[PDB]
RNA sequence: UGGCAAGUCUAACCGGAGUAUCCGGGGAGGCACAGGGAAACCGACAUGGCCGCAGGGCUUUGCCCGAGGGCCGCCGUCUUC
RNA sequence: UCUCAGUAUCGGGAGGAACAGAAAACGCAACGUGAUGUCGUUAGUAACCGCGAGUGAACGCGAUACAGCCCAAACCGAAGCCCUCACGGGCAAUGUGGUGUCAGGGCUACCUCUCAUCAGCCGACCGUCUUCACGAAGUCUCUUGGAAUAGAGCGUGAUACAGGGUGACAACCCCGUACUGAAGACCAGUACGCUGUGCGGUAGUGCCAGAGUAGCGGGGGUUGGAUAUCCCUCGCGAAUAACGCAGGCAUCGACUGCGAAGGCUAAACACAACCUGAGACCGAUAGUGAACAAGUAGUGUGAACGAACGCUGCAAAGUACCCUCAGAAGGGAGGCGAAAUAGAGCAUGAAAUCAGUUGGCGAUCGAGCGACAGGGCAUACAAGGUCCCUUGACGAAUGACCGA
RNA sequence: ACUAUGCCAGCUGGUGGAUUGCUCGGCUCAGGCGCUGAUGAAGGACGUGCCAAGCUGCGAUAAGCUGUGGGGAGCCGCACG
């Protein structure tokens, strides 16, 4: 049995007084009226605050962490690459939604437990130091060698 | 309240279990699942290989999922595994459902519950 | 397992195994959504006109007549929910979506668990079904396809000791209510499912409370109609094989 | 409550058919998978330490392991001589 | 201001659909897309806004359906068109007609082709919608009943067990239903087919290519359009392809896209008058205002407003004859039918309430009308069967008399 | 044993038209189809029947005239005289 099936003979459905459940003065005027008077608490302040760069002018990075991949080297080993006790992995393959991004680029978090030679268009310091560290390599494709400029 | 019939089971058989054999494993897992569905485990394989030994089975009153690496060679038992994590844990050890687990270890022995 | 096939005179005839699926876990909950979900998605949207009740220019005299403030037109009361011949408050709409969503895989886990529940026999004797054998699904030879007459399949469905859920199925009620205002005066019981495989089979269509289905879209409806599991179920032998990996 | 799970769901629509149901396609796109910054731009703990409930262990009235939880530490970014 | 809202309402007008439409586009900037509409998404994103409340796209993508063309001018210059059977008339140098239309074209000189386009002729299948023809098998026995379409028994058809009718639950009594077949309408003067025409390439040539326009300013409206929407109004005002416009502030250069100020265009989409089908819709105070004489009766000078009313019975067998009466009334008697308490606004026939009557109370007595307990009087059966008294057993809390 | 005017509850018969059952009407969805008019439409008025007030049909040829096809032993609209 619902809430709503017990209200037949309360004859106030939960509303308290029957001089409750009016118009919109009981909600403190229609929509967000208020929100700077008298309903002012919980929203947010009022104002203007900084500026947009037009659409499209504005580049979108595809990002993968190296625990991603490193997690997966096996399952990508039937697919991608592997030479040298060691994996290479074009990472333009594996990123999904690659193709409707400005370029790829490979972040840091978490570990490199194999010895990786990585191909991107980008590589944050931490991703290129866990992935020489692990005895690997960092590849910067000729568009990430065009970022340089 | 529990719609799954086989849900219901499994709740019912762990409680004969707890309740004769004297696993409070059992009962616990019980309890769990009779929780609301939003509480129960939902635990993928990096937390299993991070808490789990050899010859003591792992218990998870929940579902076991497939983020993550599992080396270590561990039994481990849960009301369901997707299919990704029963095929990850069944190369390096075993995945079992709680009513095997039951089975071959009513009095719930040498056991780690993991969530 | 292996299911028995059976040739047109109901004799044994070779065997083939019983597709895994058959061996899907029964979930009834499961079946039951498919179905109420089957039934939900053709029922027709109605609502009253949305104009009923308020063609009227009535308007409220207010105080002053000793009478209640309620609309009036030439002297009778018009308009408001409490007046006869006044508008419906919260009416029926057209604009209500009447459909119920449902998951493709939770829906196919439902076909595959219903296919199961043919394949037990307690299960189908539990759902009512009449007959008289330990195995089921009846499977059949491929040549019951090419059966025409129905008394045909009368014979041979005797032959098979099934027959008896086609006596069941004969005979219908007339239901109580207003449903007969509508078109909705008899009702019957569910008989047998027959699972063809090129199309459904013209021969067995019209037995009593019998459906015809094919193997590669019979549907939770099909197999466990009102959503209860295990209906008696014959299926050809190529039908038995394309069931598989649905 | 139920399905599936590092994923998940298809929308319009297409084909089939028992022809509004239903079966098969369709992942366009959405949310989730990494955040911080107005922006330029940069980009994180698959676990270092302690306490400890449930549970488990042991030679048991006490030791041990202790998921979850709790307290730290550390890491990304903004502001920052 | 904004919002309600470019809504209500008003003026004008088309069609079976309308409008739009072959880039002076887009601008995931590209080595990319390629007429238009619509649907899904992009997204409540960008943008607007007393930066309050609110408002609110587009490109792209996935789909649906797909289709591309004609002038003006250059160069030709009467080679042309309309009416009429014909004669004949009219139009037309202020240009009819040929060419031509960014795949730029024309001209000159070549190379090559009969393909594109355009004008014509023929002219459907299938599909869909509706209508129609044909169409299997019990009207057997007993019982009940006014009537079997009920019960029991014995049979039958089914590519037909949808629905309806018939004196009660009907696959087999009748219409129909499955199957098969026929017609009309729409698709469509469309697709296919065909006739005619002829596509295209090279070099040369500043021959042609739409002006109050592009653009600027003043004042307004509108939009998400923000210095970057679309439009109106007043004023000003280019260039000529070696030129011009666009790419969300202005100017200059570069780069990329494109060619305004002439025109046409199938299909996919909207509605529901009309035909048909359907329903977890309502079921006569509901559902339309309207199941009925329904926009009827009726109201208002008018604009306009606007109800209520469904059901005898299987068959009218719809009550002959007689008595009464002022009587074609009504009554009595009688007749029909299973039933007339089915007798005409006639199935059923609640409550409020009225007549008569039964039980209880009652003309000396007090008012939330009762609840609970207990008396009296009243009560056919059924559907409830208990209850009284003496004695005895058990016997919680509580708990004596008398007597000393 | 009497008691009227009355009170309460039934019974018989009314009044009334609820209830149940019934559906020739609605409501809504869907598929198809879709222009008419100076060759005078749409709409309206008035006519038109043996007897004819209403509705329907029709138009001084007036519930109808002609042709072709269908249909069939009955018929003279709703409407049983
Ligand atoms: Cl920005
Ligand atoms: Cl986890
Ligand atoms: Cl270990
Ligand atoms: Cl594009
Ligand atoms: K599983
Ligand atoms: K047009
Ligand atoms: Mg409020
Ligand atoms: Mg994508
Ligand atoms: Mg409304
Ligand atoms: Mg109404
Ligand atoms: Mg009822
Ligand atoms: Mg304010
Ligand atoms: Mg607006
Ligand atoms: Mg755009
Ligand atoms: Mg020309
Ligand atoms: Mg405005
Ligand atoms: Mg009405
Ligand atoms: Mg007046
Ligand atoms: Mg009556
Ligand atoms: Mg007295
Ligand atoms: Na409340
Ligand atoms: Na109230
Ligand atoms: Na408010
Ligand atoms: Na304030
Ligand atoms: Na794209
Ligand atoms: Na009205
Ligand atoms: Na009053
Ligand atoms: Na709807
Ligand atoms: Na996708
Ligand atoms: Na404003
Ligand atoms: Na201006
Ligand atoms: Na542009
Ligand atoms: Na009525
Ligand atoms: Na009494
Ligand atoms: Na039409
Ligand atoms: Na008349």
């Amino acid at each position: 049995t619902s809430k709503k099936k017990r209200q037949r003979g309360s004859r106030t459905h939960g509303g308290g007084s029957h001089k409750n459940r009016r118009g919109a003065g009981h909600r403190g005027g229609r929509g967000d009226a208020g929100r700077d008077k008298h309903e002012f608490h919980n929203h947010e302040p009022l104002g203007k605050s900084g500026f947009k760069r037009p659409q499209k002018v504005q580049e979108e990075a595809a990002t993968i962490d190296v625990r991603e991949i490193d997690e997966n080297v096996t399952l990508l080993a039937a697919d991608d690459v592997a030479e040298v006790g060691g994996f290479r992995v074009d990472v333009r393959d594996v990123v999904e939604e690659a193709d409707d991004a400005d370029y790829v680029k490979v972040l840091g978090a978490g570990q490199v437990r194999h010895e990786l030679t990585l191909i991107a268009d980008d590589f944050s310091e931490g991703a290129r130091e866990k992935v020489e560290g692990a005895g690997g390599s960092v590849e910067l494709t000729d568009l990430g060698e065009e970022r340089q400029a | 309240s529990k719609t799954n019939p086989r849900l219901s089971s499994l709740i019912a058989d762990l409680k004969s279990a707890a309740r004769s054999s004297g696993g409070a494993v059992w009962g616990d897992v019980a309890e769990r699942l009779e929780k609301p569905r939003r509480t129960h485990a939902e635990v993928n394989l990096g937390r299993i290989e991070r808490y789990a030994q050899e010859d003591e089975t792992v218990v998870v009153p929940g579902k076991v999922l497939g983020s993550g690496v599992l080396q270590k060679d561990v039994t481990v038992a849960a009301v369901d595994f997707s299919g990704t994590a029963e095929t990850k844990i069944d190369q390096v050890g075993e995945a079992v459902s709680l009513e095997q687990a039951i089975e071959n270890n009513p009095e719930g022995s040498h056991v780690r519950v993991i969530r | 397992m292996q299911a028995t096939i059976y040739d047109l005179d109901g004799n044994t005839d070779g065997e083939v195994d019983l597709p895994d699926v058959f061996e899907t876990p029964v979930r009834s909950d499961l079946i039951g959504k498919a179905v109420r979900a089957a039934q939900a998605n053709r029922k027709q949207d109605y609502g009253s006109d949305e104009y009923a009740g308020l063609r009227t220019p009535a308007e409220s005299f207010g105080s002053g007549r000793g009478q209640a403030h309620v609309p009036k037109q030439d002297g009778r009361a018009r308009r408001v929910p409490q007046a006869v011949k006044g508008r419906s408050a919260h009416p029926p709409k057209t604009e209500k979506d009447r459909s119920l969503d449902l998951n493709d895989k939770e829906r196919q886990l439902a076909v595959r668990s219903a296919l199961a529940a043919t394949a037990d026999a307690d299960l189908v004797a539990d759902r009512g079904h009449e007959f008289d054998r330990d195995e089921v699904p009846v499977v059949v030879s491929d040549d019951f396809e090419d059966l025409v007459k129905t008394q045909e399949v009368v014979s041979l469905l005797e032959a098979l000791d099934v027959h008896a859920d086609i006596d069941r199925a004969d005979e219908t009620k007339i239901k109580a209510g207003q449903g007969s205002a509508r078109g909705r005066k008899y009702r019957r019981p569910a008989s047998i499912l027959f699972v063809t495989s090129d199309e459904p089979s013209t021969a067995a269509r019209n037995l009593a409370g019998a459906d015809v289905a094919t193997a590669s879209e019979v549907n939770t409806e099909d197999l466990a109609p009102g959503g209860a599991p295990g209906r008696l179920t014959v299926f050809t032998e190529s039908a038995l094989a394309e069931v598989a990996e649905r």
